RNA sequence: AGCGAAUGAACUUUAAAUAUGUAAGAAGCCCUUGUUACUUAACUGAACGUGGGCAUUCGAAUGUAUCGACACUAGUGGGCCAUUUUUGGUAAGCAGAACUGGCGAUGCGGGAUGAACCGAA
């Protein structure tokens, strides 16, 4: 949340299924991965989130 | 804030409908992440990536004449003692008088 | 049927902005400055200030 | 013009890769608010040097207040005013408690006495005569003179303008 | 609620962060130039004749 | 110079040759060549009449025409984002392709050291 | 601005303001390969076919009370004044172009009054 702003999104029904689509949309708007009609490119931001995780921009362990 | 709360109106299918509820923001600007009326305040003030869509959704503000009037010589420059032109932070005194 | 000013009635204000209750409750419009003794203006700034 | 203030305006040419760290000019400007103080800064600067608003920037604007607005000072203003013939120099003197009160009385004087407008008057230098016997005008020297004391003959009473009629005739000795 | 709680925070920090930098540069021996304004409200106050 | 039927040209109208010169309204304009002759050329030039526009077919000599390089920007720009789009897709890093219209200046500081400001009078005397 | 850069409006590293022509993708680009009735020493050019990428930033901003093609149907085809630019002339008036604006089909507030002024439909 602190790395990529991440304002409080709606978890909707269940958990995780819709939160990932919400967290990608906010990342697309903040980083700049919008569309032609202003829509958030979910594939671009999730790739950009995947680009950050492989590069080490996100921290975690097991 | 007082321009949107008091004289804020939208463009829903070409019609001027006032922002009386948060719901009509989401049905027209919720595809850009703007779902509340504080979101529209934040997008207009701190100019964000969806300013193109927020400003055109906003109907032009039909303001009143200023309370107390203009300066005596209205159609001169603000630097020359009048009202026309750029006044920077002094637009707020004009907003408070008109709105 | 009737346009309602959020600045006049606070029920429509609480309808639009739920944070308006905690804004008044915690007095966010009366936040004070952070503590700390303010250091004096530099003397170099003063002689610049009244040069001519 | 109204409640005039005195501003310190710092400006410079826009920095360039060929000319980094430019000359950083400064002027003292008597203006009613900030937006004309910035406008009068770029008006004079484009007259002297090549720098203009599009190719320059404003570094700082700071108001300057009087050291002691409660003491009475004699001020000498050198000014250059444009008439229908040409440019002329004057040295005028006024007795105030502040520098903005000096130029406020100056603009009223030049408008009343020489029909001069704001865009024709160039305030060259405003100085405070720190010691007396440097006052050189006869009207101000008249006020500086020793144990000064005058009466107030023919003081009209302040009768309210909506009191149309009065019973007793007014007196002019107070 | 949480988003407007977050929004009103930055309105306070941005005012304080612009204030503190003008204070610091003054003390360090420099001048701070604020960013030119990115938002302008335009009011038409004269009729379209000639 | 070689001029093809159907290219963009600029009309300058040099004063050295009095033959085949057009009016001063077609001096310093830009049009399209539609007919080429032995010594003159035919240029279609848009002209403004009140509210509408009219296309006028006038004859200009070779000595007064000159090719325009308005195609030079469009051909350069079309290639330029194409190689970057090939590069950005190869790298898998998103890249801005449009051109942004000159944002306002940001905030910074200016040190007064070695740059003490000089006070100027309203008029220069020295 | 400089000529502590060169050279000398006709000087230029740079560069105004200000109006004013032309372009700003998918109906688009490039080149490869073939033909032609055109052209050239020659796919050197033009045309017809071939290939590619990007359709979830398709290549500046702002606005968009839809746009285009075809067919059919009425009324119109006068000018007067002013600003700016500009050509000529007089002792001074003045005459002619180009743009824009107003009035012409327009009510209201003001300038005591008013075709040409100011505000505002």
């Amino acid at each position: 949340m602190q790395v990529y702003d991440i304002p409080p999104l709606l978890k909707d029904p269940s958990q995780g299924g819709d939160a990932t689509m919400d967290f990608l949309v906010q990342v697309a708007r903040k980083r700049g991965r919008l569309g032609r009609g202003g829509v958030p490119n979910i594939q671009a931001a999730a790739m950009t989130v995947v680009t950050d995780w492989r590069d080490g921009r996100i921290q975690g362990w097991t | 804030r007082e321009l949107i709360y008091k004289r804020g109106y939208g463009k829903v299918n070409g019609q001027r409908i006032p922002l009386t509820d948060n719901a009509i923001i989401e049905e027209n600007l919720g595809k850009y992440g703007i779902i509340c009326i504080e979101d529209l305040i934040h997008e207009i003030f701190t100019v964000g990536p969806n300013f193109k869509q927020a400003a055109n959704f906003l109907w032009p503000f039909k303001l009143s004449n200023p309370n107390g009037g203009f300066r005596p010589r209205k159609f001169k420059h603000f630097i020359e003692g009048g009202d026309l032109g750029n006044r920077e932070e002094h637009i707020n005194a004009l907003i408070r008088a008109m709105n | 049927v009737q346009k309602k000013n959020p600045l006049r009635n606070k029920q429509i204000m609480l309808r639009l902005n739920p944070y308006a209750s905690t804004f008044a409750k915690e007095k966010l419009g009366e936040v004070k400055a952070e503590e700390g003794k303010p250091p004096k203006v530099p003397a170099s700034f003063k002689e610049l200030l009244h040069e001519a | 013009m109204g409640r005039l203030q005195e501003y310190q305006v710092i400006g410079r040419h826009l920095p360039t890769e060929a000319n980094p760290n430019p000359a950083l000019y400064r002027m003292r400007i008597f203006a009613p608010n900030e937006v004309v103080a910035k406008s009068r800064f770029w008006y004079f600067l484009r007259g002297l040097k090549k720098v203009k608003k599009a190719t320059g920037e404003i570094v700082s604007v700071n108001v300057i207040s009087e050291k002691h607005p409660l003491k009475v000072k004699n001020f000498g203003i050198w000014l250059r005013y444009d008439s229908r013939s040409g440019t002329h120099n004057m040295y005028k003197e006024y007795r105030e408690t502040s520098r903005v009160a000096a130029v406020e009385a100056m603009y009223a004087d030049m408008a009343a006495r020489h029909r001069a407008r704001f865009r024709s008057i160039h305030i060259l230098k405003v100085v405070e005569l720190e010691k007396t016997e440097d006052v050189k005008r006869p009207y101000i020297k008249q006020l500086v003179a020793k144990n000064l004391s005058f009466p107030l003959p023919h003081r009209v009473p302040k009768i309210s303008t909506k009191k149309i009629f009065s019973a007793k005739r007014p007196s002019t000795f107070s | 609620f949480k988003r407007a709680e977050k929004y009103v925070k930055e309105y306070r920090e941005q005012e304080r962060e612009k204030i503190r930098l003008a204070r610091i540069a003054k003390q360090q021996g420099s001048f701070h130039i604020p960013a030119e304004a990115k938002l302008v409200f335009v009011i038409r106050i004269k009729g379209i004749n000639k | 110079r070689t001029y093809r039927v159907g290219d963009i040209v600029d009309i300058k109208v040099n004063g050295a040759v009095q033959k085949g010169m057009p009016h001063k309204f077609y001096h310093g304009k830009t049009g399209v060549v539609y007919n080429v002759t032995k010594s003159a050329v035919g240029v279609i030039v848009y002209k403004r009449v009140k509210h509408r526009y009219i296309e006028k077919r006038i004859n200009v000599r070779i000595e007064h025409v000159k090719p325009s390089r308005s195609r030079e920007d469009f051909l350069r720009r079309v290639k330029e984002n194409a190689e970057l789009k090939k590069k950005a897709k190869a790298e898998g890093v998103p890249v801005q392709l449009k051109r942004q219209p000159a944002m306002p200046r940001e905030a910074h500081t200016v040190s007064i050291a070695d740059n003490k400001p000089v006070t100027l009078a309203p008029v220069a005397y020295e």
